[PDB]
This record gives C-alpha cells, sequence and structure tokens, in this order.
C-alpha cells in the first residue's frame, strides 16, 4: 500500500458518501466512488467482489471501510488495461464514411442494442463536451476527452 | 479557539464602528462616554413604554459597571464570527439552483439543509419554519430572507 | 359506426430524430345524409 494519503482520500470520501449514516457503506457507493478515484473497470467486478451475486436488497449491502481497504488494493491490481488503437478500430469499422458525417442515430443504437445497459439521461447527457454538433466528430475528440480523467 | 478578541474587532469593516459610535452618542443623553441608568431607562423610553423588567441591570451586569465606548464595541465585537454580509449569500443562492428565481422548495430545502454536510437536527432546523416566513406552495423565498438576515429587513417592528 | 369520410395524416420528424408537428386532410365529407334517411340509419353524433 502507499502511504498514509490514499487512506486520508478514502477517509474523506467515507466522510463524503455518509448518507444514512457515515458508517455503514452501499455497495453502489463504494463502486461510484472507488470508479470515479480513478478505476474505469467496474463492470463485472461485482461478483469478483461480493462472491455472491446477490443484488436483491437495496438497503442493506453490507460493507465496512476495514475490508474495504483490501478490495481497492485487489481491484487496483489492474486487471485490464485498454489503449485507444482497439477503440478507433471498432468505431471506424462502426463508421460509414470515414469521417462522421451524421453520427448521432447509429451511436444511440448501438448503445441501446447492448443488453448490459443502464441509462438514458446519460445518452442524451453526451452531448456536452464537444460533442454538439450532428455527430461531427470522427470519434478522435471525443476518445481524446473520455481518456482524460 | 480562544475567541477572547483580544484585539478591538479588528477581523471586520470598521464602518460598523462609526453607526456603533453614532448609536452610543444616541443613548448617551449624559454623553460621558459611559452608559447609565439615567441614560438607557429614558432613551430606550423614547420608542419604548418604560418597561418594569430589569433587564438594562442586565447589560450592566453582563458587564459590570457602567460600559465604556470600548468594551461596548467589543461585546459586540464577540458576537460578529463566521458570518459575512448578504453578498456571498446572495450569489450562493443564485447557484445552487439556476433558475435563481428563489423557489426553494420545503422538501428541496429539508433535503439540502438537514440531511448532507454537518450533521444537525431537523427538529432545531424548524425554528426556520416556525419564525421565518416561508412562501407558500412549498416553495421558500430567500431575498427577503436574506434581508432579514442581514440589517436590511426586519419581521417586525416595537 | 362508420368513418364515412377519407383522411390523410403526415407527421413530421426532425433530422435529429425528434417528433416537430403534424397535418392533416379530410376528403369529401359524405352529404345528403341530413336530407331523406335510408331504413334505421341516423344522420350525424352531433345532433344526438
Ligand atoms: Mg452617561
Ligand atoms: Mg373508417
Amino acid at each position: 500500500d502507499f502511504s498514509e494519503e490514499q487512506t486520508a482520500e478514502f477517509k474523506e470520501a467515507f466522510q463524503l458518501f455518509d448518507r444514512t449514516g457515515d458508517g455503514k457503506i452501499l455497495y453502489s457507493q463504494c463502486g461510484d466512488v472507488m470508479r470515479a478515484l480513478g478505476q474505469n473497470p467496474t463492470n463485472a467486478e461485482v461478483m469478483k467482489v461480493l462472491g455472491n451475486p446477490k443484488s436483491d436488497e437495496m438497503n442493506l449491502k453490507t460493507l465496512k471501510f476495514e475490508q474495504f481497504l483490501p478490495m481497492m488494493q485487489t481491484i487496483a491490481k489492474n486487471k485490464d488495461q485498454g489503449c485507444f488503437e482497439d477503440y478507433v478500430e471498432g468505431l471506424r469499422v462502426f463508421d460509414k464514411e470515414g469521417n462522421g458525417t451524421v453520427m448521432g442515430a447509429e451511436i444511440r443504437h448501438v448503445l441501446v442494442t447492448l443488453g448490459e445497459k443502464m441509462t438514458e439521461e446519460e445518452v442524451e447527457q453526451l452531448v456536452a463536451g464537444h460533442e454538439d454538433s450532428n455527430g461531427c466528430i470522427n470519434y478522435e475528440e471525443l476518445v481524446r476527452m473520455v481518456l482524460s480523467g | 479557539p480562544q475567541r477572547a478578541t483580544s484585539n478591538v474587532f479588528a477581523m471586520f469593516d470598521q464602518s460598523q464602528i462609526q453607526e456603533f459610535k453614532e448609536a452610543f452618542n444616541m443613548i448617551d443623553q449624559n454623553r460621558d462616554g459611559f452608559i447609565d441608568k439615567e441614560d438607557l431607562h429614558d432613551m430606550l423610553a423614547s420608542m419604548g413604554k418604560n418597561p418594569t423588567d430589569e433587564y438594562l441591570e442586565g447589560m450592566m451586569s453582563e458587564a459590570p459597571g457602567p460600559i465604556n465606548f470600548t468594551m461596548f464595541l467589543t461585546m459586540f465585537g464577540e458576537k460578529l464570527n463566521g458570518t459575512d454580509p448578504e453578498d456571498v449569500i446572495r450569489n450562493a443562492f443564485a447557484c445552487f439552483d439556476e433558475e435563481a428565481s428563489g423557489f426553494i422548495h420545503e422538501d428541496h430545502l429539508r433535503e439540502l439543509l438537514t440531511t448532507m454536510g454537518d450533521r444537525f437536527t431537523d427538529e432545531e432546523v424548524d425554528e426556520m419554519y416556525r419564525e421565518a416566513p416561508i412562501d407558500k406552495k412549498g416553495n421558500f423565498n430567500y431575498v427577503e430572507f436574506t434581508r432579514i438576515l442581514k440589517h436590511g429587513a426586519k419581521d417586525k417592528d416595537d | 359506426n362508420s368513418s364515412r369520410f377519407g383522411k390523410f395524416i403526415r407527421i413530421n420528424f426532425d433530422v435529429t430524430g425528434y417528433i416537430v408537428g403534424a397535418n392533416i386532410e379530410t376528403y369529401l365529407l359524405e352529404k345528403s345524409r341530413a336530407i331523406r334517411q335510408a331504413k334505421d340509419e341516423r344522420t350525424f353524433h352531433i345532433f344526438y
């Protein structure tokens, strides 16, 4: 582990996610905070973390700050690290004329054809951040923007 | 910390001490630079109706004997801390809701106030409800609230 | 109940993919219904 600076960051996030009692942590809350604190891989880690696919009780999904720390390490061992070459090739295959004339409709289609989907307000929210025109980007600007957090 | 205010209220603008010296001059009918039973019992009676309760002895007992100009200034100085003029509160109220119409819904108000930040009880928060005038249909205006929080406006008059 | 008039409804979308308006038109409202009626029918619903 690093010095106590990362423990201090986890503590201030702990007091930051103190709704409905500071002590108890929801797995949704811990997942959100760990993702935002510089760990992209969050999709299929629920089984790798809980050890139990039980996702029925939203009110009481038990987690404590003590065992939370090794969880962060066993996640941060970086089980997967992709780079933009695969992403851009997939999008250029998804692309139609090589420049991105009007990409707005088909990106929504491809994101609604995936089974593991959660949100639509984010789908309408992605227009922010240089994604303003009718799919004007050839995906390089948006890849650069997303790969900056 | 110590919170003794060793300096004479140095952590504030000095305009308020000209208003305070004007108030001191107008209360001091003896004009000796010191308050008195003779002073207040008639200057307070100028707008008041000769109150029977002996709370001016409350002042002269809060600070024993007749109080100096600087004593009055510092006993107000200990009363001001952790507060700022209306500009910053107005800007914050403009920030939290984009519309800036001051339509702070009662549910929204309680959610934004009692829940997050420094934890405190909604029961003591209710003093902002039973006393401060809240607008109808749940929303809560702030400009009048900011004015009454500052010296700009008062709920009633004597 | 008889749909005794032709109609054509045009719905307007946008390049973005959202509805923006509509336009309709009717063809040849049947007449001679107020004048003498066949057996066991009625002119129109408004009169009722
Ligand atoms: Mg005097
Ligand atoms: Mg018909």
